[PDB]
RNA sequence: CGCGGGGUGGAGCAGCCUGGUAGCUCGUCGGGCUCAUAACCCGAAGGUCGUCGGUUCAAAUCCGGCCCCCGCAACCA
RNA sequence: CGCGGGGUGGAGCAGCCUGGUAGCUCGUCGGGCUCAUAACCCGAAGGUCGUCGGUUCAAAUCCGGCCCCCGCAACCA
RNA sequence: UGCCUGGCGGCCGUAGCGCGGUGGUCCCACCUGACCCCAUGCCGAACUCAGAAGUGAAACGCCGUAGCGCCGAUGGUAGUGUGGGGUCUCCCCAUGCGAGAGUAGGGAACUGCCAGGCAA
RNA sequence: UCCUCCUAAAGAGUAACGGAGGAGCACGAAGGUUGGCUAAUCCUGGUCGGACAUCAGGAGGUUAGUGCAAUGGCAUAAGCCAGCUUGACUGCGAGCGUGACGGCGCGAGCAGGUGCGAAAGCAGGUCAUAGUGAUCCGGUGGUUCUGAAUGGAAGGGCCAUC
RNA sequence: CCGACUUACCAACCCGAUGCAAACUGCGAAUACCGGAGAAUGUUAUCACGGGAGACACACGGCGGGUGCUAACGUCCGUC
RNA sequence: UAGUCCGGAUUGGAGUCUGCAACUCGACUCCAUGAAGUCGGAAUCGCUAGUAAUCGUGGAUCAGAAUGCCACGGUGAAUAC
């Protein structure tokens, strides 16, 4: 499970997510899961989407996360009213937002890219595509 | 708390003190500074007192 | 470097100075030489300029940067001084120690009378 | 655990460049020295940079650290 | 003092040629000498110090300097600025008068002596040893003493290699092993 | 804050009284003694008498300043 | 999400309030006593004082983050 | 007037580092010694005085080099005041303002006053 | 109750049983001034000495330090050391900041007199921002201010102060 | 003893490449706020003093946020 | 009157003899080094006579190889109410 050991701060803001992202081109791999739906992805929707995108090309090839969580997600607990402080740190999320890379991928043909991706995709809540390292 | 209160009295026959603070678990020795006296109007010595 | 650890020395100074505005004379104590020039209220540029680099008083002296030549041109700096007609200036110590030849120059120009 | 803060201080510039200000009016109320002492114009107790002589304030970035500066012209 | 002009002369004209000097001011000429000794253990006994002060008060020609400490390390229960050793950056006529009650009387009165180290060097031209004895020098007549306390000594020369500065040190005949 | 009265070997207390006397009980070590721990007997070490100064032939005791502690009634900023 | 107290040789307990030094019971190891075991006797070993950091001349001791343990609380409709 | 240097500045990374070369008639630093003024919580290293055989390594100034630091458009993008619309947990249209980052490129300064050396 | 940061939407201000931590002091010097100095952490050699005691050299650069929590700030150093001293002084205070008000904060300059420095100048606490409670009542020292017929006294006033 | 050899692993410090930040900043708007000058417009709309008040439970919509579940005709502030 | 000329283990180096052979594993000579241990807790052993205590000598075993075993003689007590 993705999770940054001892960071600063244990709870904090929601915040707004706007705008659009600033990983756009397939930076390591020569193809990219890249995100068109903005929303936020946890620790358990990544790893779900990993183990799948993983086990589509059984072993081979290089898998790239570029995209860790780090905004810890409070809820308060089940009979308990508002106010009386801030609840405790569930589930790690990340902010995605349009035209963000999260997975890419190399050491496989163009035809099983197409297949992996499109099995992790389902394991996600954003609408994803599929894009190339272009020239430069 | 560990700093009490004490004065310092002028030296002389003016009864023209200053007030101040001494940590009497380390200093056991006294106070003598020079400061100025507004009756006699020149510096003097002055003296602890409680 | 033994340079730059004397210009930080005169930096407290000459910073009061300009804050003063007033009418400086540096001193650039060196070892075979002597340099005093008062500067004006600006801080820009100099008014009465005096050393021994100027050989009309370089060969009345037996050696060029000791107490009694650097004394000598405090007597010369303040000669000038009055003639254009400053007489109160401040000092500037300049990052060396008020102890010899500086002092000497100082007091020859507080005897020449330099109102200082 | 939390709840605590403290009373606002009023911090910041009081007076900005152009006005023609009189001796004693405070110019800068500062903690640290962000803004420093200029032409007629001293360093308070607290920093707080304040009028010696009357004039206009003027604000310029002085020296080779790049610090701001606040001077008066005599006007 | 004697194997200054020795030095002024014999090993400048020596020098000179080996690592070519274009001119006469790019010589190498020794600078400081260091007596330090840090006895360490003075947490628990404060005359001890004093007579590591003394010995080192005796061999010297000129009072020491107390060093304090630096920082507070409980490794080894010292805190911030305690008394640890002493030390003499000995620079002027003496530092020569040292460099011969050393390197011809003391250095084979060491028990088990059978040479020195070409090794002991930083690699700016620094050379540096540690004795064990004390009863080397000539001060001391072993009644007066009472321990087996040994020191370090450090030579700072101006060079600029360290194969300079172990042939500034050949020159003054050095028993390396 | 005010008043009273103490600080004594490793512990407490007597001794402070009217100024020339530092001991008793337990403890420690050794020996004697019993089968053994103990009980018992003898010998020895263990105390700037909280501290400084003053008066005095002599002070831990008398007195003043100081530190700490205990007890006491009181507390209408 | 709480309050007070505690965590110390193999099993545990004092000492903390008023910091320079660690004591006690059973137990362990070895010897002795007995024909043998137990008990008893003698000597010795045996405690990073829960952990980390800091302050203080000295930290089991004083403070706090964290970890573990216990009692009480979920009450009126 | 120019080449030089030292001193006091203005503007202060286009101004500063790395590397190589170069300078000593003057200037500058190093350098010789230290009974005396002074100094090391030891020590003439630093500080100071009395002088200066010699040197230009170190140091400092200058020059080339741009391997870095730095500076930096135009255009586009994000953002956004105001007035409207929508698939109104976020965006679009009209209009005014308009980065950062990055690119082409620029870039190892400029300059005011005084006082000496030196060629005239 | 007070202090620091964010929330706070680029002046000030701004709430919540919103998120993070501190204070109820300390120092005769850790204050003032004069003069000088400026690291932390690493690489290397070396008696005890080993990850961490000391010294020397280089790299590096303020990540140090700043009596304490955090933020802003500082080498002109406010960081460190030393000599000499008491300005941690008395009577004021133009003109501003900040508060409903009480109140709090800054303050050039003035007169008396003082310390340091050759002098220019600097000092009415400490780098700054918390370290603290109003009034009434009573206590202490001083000042003929008054003192219920007069001269005193008591008791009040006023100053300092608990 | 000195102490060499090695690893189906993890990882600091640097170089290149890529993201995150209310409690990060070698950068940095639009607006807002302060001061000065000028034009037009507004029954002086501004400021000071005095008499009389009321009021000190706010609601929703837009934009900017904390909180809640970027739930609530939810709740707490800024601003219109 | 000190761990000292007490004490003698340990260990380095050089040699002797035996016996095919001295490394595991011999006794001894020489020089040097030179520790523990300052009469020993609980507890416990032998002895009344020329015994104890103390000193030295010899033999068996055996190529060589004991502080052991057996044997010998010298010096020679105290106490038993």
């Amino acid at each position: 499970m993705l999770q940054p050991k001892r960071t600063k701060f244990r709870k904090m803001h929601k915040g707004r997510n706007r705008g659009l992202a600033q990983g756009t081109d397939v930076s390591f791999g020569s193809f990219g899961l890249k995100a068109v739906g903005r929303g936020r992805l946890t620790a358990r929707q990544i790893e779900a989407a990993r183990r799948a995108m993983t086990r589509a090309v059984k072993r081979q090839g290089k898998i790239w996360i570029r995209v860790f969580p780090d905004k810890p997600i409070t809820e308060k607990p089940l009979a308990v009213r508002m106010g009386k402080g801030k609840g405790n740190v569930e589930y790690w999320v990340a902010l995605i937002q349009p035209g963000k890379v999260l997975y890419e991928m190399d050491g496989v043909p163009e035809e099983l890219a197409r297949e992996a991706f499109k099995l992790a995709a389902a394991k996600l809540p954003i609408k994803t595509t599929f894009v190339t390292k272009t020239v430069m | 708390g560990i700093r009490e209160k004490i004065k310092l009295v002028s030296s002389a026959g003016t009864g023209h003190f200053y007030t101040t603070t001494k940590n009497k678990r380390t200093k056991p020795e006294k106070l003598e500074l020079k400061k100025f006296d507004p009756v006699v109007r020149q510096h003097v010595i002055y003296k602890e007192a409680k | 470097d033994k340079k730059s650890a004397r210009i930080r020395r005169a930096t407290r100074a000459r910073r009061k100075l300009q804050e003063l505005g007033a009418t400086r004379l540096v001193v650039h104590r060196t070892p075979r030489h002597i340099y005093a020039q008062v500067i004006a209220p600006n801080g820009s540029e100099v008014l009465v300029a005096a050393s021994t680099v100027e050989k009309a008083i370089a060969e009345q002296l037996k050696y060029t940067g000791n107490k009694d030549a650097a004394a000598a041109v405090g007597k010369a700096v303040a000669e000038r001084a009055l003639e254009k007609g400053i007489k109160d200036v401040s000092f500037d110590r300049s990052g060396f120690q008020y102890h010899g030849r500086v002092q000497a120059l100082a007091d020859a120009a507080r005897e020449a009378g330099l109102q200082f | 655990r939390n709840g605590r803060d403290s009373e606002a201080k009023r911090l910041g510039v009081k007076r900005f460049g152009g006005e023609s200000v009189l001796a004693g009016s405070i110019i800068v109320r500062q903690r640290g020295t962000k803004f420093h002492a200029g032409a007629n114009v001293g360093c308070g107790r607290d920093h707080t940079l304040f009028a010696k002589a009357d004039g206009k304030v003027k604000f310029e970035v002085k020296g080779p650290k790049n610090r701001k500066f606040i001077s008066i012209e005599a006007e | 003092a004697k194997l200054h002009d020795y030095y002024k002369d014999e090993v400048v004209k020596k020098l000179m040629t080996e690592f070519n000097y274009n001119s006469v001011m790019q010589v190498p000429r020794v600078e400081k000498i260091t007596l330090n000794m840090g006895v360490g253990e003075a947490i628990a006994d404060k005359k001890l110090l004093d007579n590591a002060a003394a010995d080192l008060a005796a061999i010297s020609g000129q009072k020491p300097l107390i060093t304090k400490a630096r920082k507070s390390v409980a490794g080894f229960k010292i805190r911030q600025g305690y008394p640890i050793g002493c030390k003499v950056t000995l620079r002027g006529e003496r530092m020569w008068e040292f460099f011969e009650r050393l390197i011809t009387i003391a250095v084979p009165r060491i028990r088990d002596f059978r040479g020195l180290s070409a090794k002991s060097f930083d690699g700016r031209g620094n050379y540096s040893m540690g004795v064990r004895e004390q009863i080397i020098f000539p001060e001391i007549d072993y009644d007066k003493v009472d321990r087996v306390r040994g020191l370090d000594i450090t030579i700072t020369t101006t060079a600029k290699s360290d194969e300079e500065g172990r042939a500034l040190l050949a020159a003054f005949d050095f028993p390396f092993r």
